[PDB]
């Protein structure tokens, strides 16, 4: 949100579920955010360097958070050359 | 004086975490009310909604405890609520601040038309429910004023909101219910997904990760 | 000759361990990773997407800056060992036995913890701690068998986690890939750490 | 019986974004919606949706992007007219800054803003945000 | 009827794990041992913590005791489970696999995987 002028207004910006997209809030704890490293051509792990996936509470507890996280980790793999 | 027990109470005793908004951002639990003090007490009031006497019947009598419901807010968007029963009034009410404290949520404001100037309503509507109890909040437009009854009213003034219509349904005579469903209609604001939260979340290194370094001792 | 590949090798010896032995039920989340059922009624897991798996739960926990932030536990005996031996190796933290109750949520108790990553063998008989971990915004690793709930589980590993074999074999199997991947060992499926150190013994 | 063809889709495809699946069933078709699921679509509320032939009513595969928090049918369809469309709005929309009333109007199925645009009135179809 | 309380039980406890070395299976030099180790107000508490310190010791002499950590029987428990056989149990040379086995090695491409044989 922004006002006419330009400027940001909103306290902040709420992250989303990389599955659902659903709005993760400030209480939901059963979210959680995972890194996925990325191997060089020695499969060998490159410090600071990962892919960030956000799962809220509702998928987890659906537990369907396995197979969309699954699927997202190897869309992104394959997007980024991480073989 | 402090001795933080949590990750989090270290990293803000030794001002690596500035901003609510960073914990919010991650939606870590808060656990100790010396982060909150720290962070956004200066700026906190707190106000005492009602007394309330329970009692629990017993062999050689009835055994009375008073339930505190504290409300405590900054006024610009911050606002929480604490809910404590205890045997001394006393108690009741600095357990029921302490919790308050830790309750604190961020609340969203937007504008009704006209996009110029800081929020003054709800972004949106929405509705809380505790038990029967059912507040909906509706944005009013600039100069409408907060309709709404005292309670609702007064947990409002301490989110920050400047106007706004409301409406409720059930024993709104249960002051608990009544402000809890208040306060929720307060919290589902940031829960809601418009057009302008659209774009792709852009992670960051969450407080645990970036100072973990620090955390390591 | 004809030297196997990393996986090849890693296969034959999660066949030899009895892997990709399943029970005669299949959780509706977990049949992706289930190949078919036999005449019998046992379940076949997929050992290449165990594998798969195996290798996303170490990339995930070579990126976790400080090992003493992740926790490993197995509520059941046979995984203690396993356990015990990957927590020595990768440098974390091992839970064996009885979970307590609020550890991830009582903050002031003597045994509170905050960890960063949750690493479970069985997620039917470490209900209690995912429970608690779900209250705390904890990731979570799990090794899981064809019935196993997937509730609360970020990466299911699909193997057959109640045989002593098996646990000790994919616990030695993750402890290779994370070491390897950290740089602190040769790359490849050999390992100077005997495989047997991991199994429960009486 | 089936009675509204464009509320079974309508409910359909919001359950299934409730639910978080990434495709959802449409059947039968129908004309009215395939021109409500491009109104959607323009706002981009929805993915593709695909039409599949049968010799019969037809059926569609909509893809969901997660950015549709309600869709729903208004029955009996209500005459709405230009000077209505304020009124409906604020009954029916959550906020003045986002959100659709869609109508049939003699010019053609579409959103409550063009409508007003085009001065135009018709009766109303239905909502989504 | 005679149960000892939480306290004389917990003064065992901490007693043996941390003079283990100089207990002994005798009342009276278990005793003498607790008056020079330890401050007892009471002599009757004494020889009860005394009596049902040399039981403890009589049944760890057996085996382990729950709820009683001693360094040298951990040390010895590591120092015995640490141990590895001169093979290991895990043979990659011979491997009964069923035809559904077959079929997923198949299909994954692992048709030729040395010592996979169908029953
Ligand atoms: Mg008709």
């Amino acid at each position: 949100m922004q006002n006419e002028e330009g400027q940001n207004v909103d306290l902040y910006i709420p992250r989303k579920c990389s599955a659902t997209n659903r709005v993760i809030t400030s209480k939901d704890h059963a979210s959680v955010q995972l890194n996925v490293g990325h191997l060089d051509d020695k499969g060998l792990y490159i410090p600071g360097s990962f892919t960030t996936f956000a799962l809220c509470g509702f998928i987890r507890a659906q537990g369907d958070a396995d197979s969309a996280l699954d699927r997202l980790w190897q869309k992104k793999k394959v997007e980024a050359r991480q073989q | 004086k402090w001795v933080p027990v949590t990750k989090l109470g270290r990293l803000v005793k030794d001002n690596k975490i500035r901003s609510l908004e960073q914990i919010y951002l991650h939606s870590l639990p808060i656990k100790e009310f010396q982060i909150i003090d720290t962070l956004i007490g200066p700026s906190l009031k707190d106000e005492v909604m009602k007394i309330m006497p329970v009692q629990k019947q017993t062999r050689a009598g009835q055994r009375t405890r008073f339930k505190a419901f504290v409300v405590v807010g900054d006024g610009n968007g911050h606002v929480g609520l604490g809910v404590k029963c205890s045997k001394e009034v006393a108690t009741a009410i600095r357990g029921a601040i302490i919790l308050a404290k830790l309750s604190v949520i961020p609340v969203r404001r937007g504008y009704w038309g006209n996009k110029i100037g800081k929020p003054h309503t709800v972004p949106c509507k929405v509705t809380g429910k505790c038990g029967s109890v059912t507040v909906r909040m509706v944005p009013a437009p600039r100069g409408a004023g907060i309709v709404a009854a005292r309670v609702p009213k007064k947990v409002l003034q301490f989110a920050g909101i400047e106007d706004v219509f409301t409406s409720s349904r059930g024993s709104t005579k249960t002051l608990g219910n009544f402000v809890k469903a208040t306060f929720d209609c307060l919290m589902k604001t940031y829960g809601f997904l418009t057009p302008d939260f659209w774009k792709e979340t852009r992670f960051t290194k969450s407080p645990f990760q970036e100072y973990a370094d620090i955390l390591s001792k | 000759g004809r030297t196997l590949s990393t996986k090849e090798a890693d296969i034959q010896m999660m066949l030899a361990a009895e892997v990709h032995l399943g029970t005669k039920n299949c959780d509706f989340q977990m049949e992706r990773y289930v190949f078919k059922r036999r005449n019998d009624g046992i379940y076949i897991i997929n050992l290449g997407k165990t594998w798969e798996k195996l290798q996303m739960a170490a990339r995930v926990i070579v990126a976790i800056e400080n090992p003493k932030d992740i926790i490993v536990q197995s509520a059941r005996p046979y995984g203690q060992r396993a356990v015990l031996k990957f927590a020595q190796y990768t440098g974390a933290n091992a839970i064996a036995g009885r979970h307590t109750p609020g550890t991830f949520t009582n903050q002031l108790q003597t045994s509170y913890s905050e960890p960063r990553l949750l690493i479970l063998t069985d997620p039917r008989t470490d209900h209690q701690p995912i429970k608690e971990a779900a209250l705390g915004n904890i990731p979570t690793i799990a090794f899981c068998d064809t019935d196993s709930p997937m509730r609360y589980v970020d990466i299911g590993i699909p193997a057959n986690n109640k045989g002593k074999h098996s646990i000790g074999v994919l616990f030695w199997l993750l402890a290779r890939m994370v070491l390897q991947m950290r740089g602190s060992i040769n790359q490849g499926h050999k390992w100077d750490v005997m495989v047997d150190l991991f199994f429960y013994r009486e | 019986v089936r009675v509204s063809v464009l509320n079974d889709a309508l409910k359909s495809m919001y359950n299934a974004e409730k639910r978080g699946k990434r495709q959802v069933m449409i059947r039968p078709s129908s004309k009215v919606i395939i021109k409500f699921l491009i109104v959607m679509q323009k706002h981009g509320y929805i993915g593709e949706f695909e039409y599949v032939d049968d010799h019969r009513s037809g059926k569609i595969v909509v893809e969901l992007n997660g950015r549709l928090n309600k869709c729903g049918v208004i029955s009996p369809r209500f005459d709405v007219g230009v000077k209505e469309i304020e009124g409906w709005t604020a009954r029916l929309l959550p906020s003045r800054q986002f959100g659709y009333i869609v109508l049939t109007t003699s010019a053609g199925i579409m959103d409550h803003e063009e409508a007003r645009r085009k001065n135009v009135g018709g009766k109303v179809l239905g909502f989504f945000y | 009827g005679r149960v000892r309380t939480k306290t004389v039980k917990k003064s065992s406890r901490q007693v043996i794990e941390r003079y283990y070395s100089k207990m002994t299976l005798d009342f009276h030099t278990n005793k003498k041992i607790l008056e020079e180790v330890a401050i007892i107000p009471s002599k009757r508490l004494r020889n009860k913590i005394a009596g049902f310190s040399t039981h403890l010791m009589k049944r760890i002499q057996k085996g382990p005791v729950r709820g009683i950590s001693l360094k040298l029987q951990e040390e010895e428990r590591e120092r015995r489970m640490d141990f590895v056989p001169d093979e290991s149990a895990i043979q990659t040379d011979r491997i009964e696999v069923d035809k559904e086995t077959i079929d997923l090695l198949a299909s994954l491409g692992m048709s030729e995987l040395p010592g996979v044989v169908l029953k």
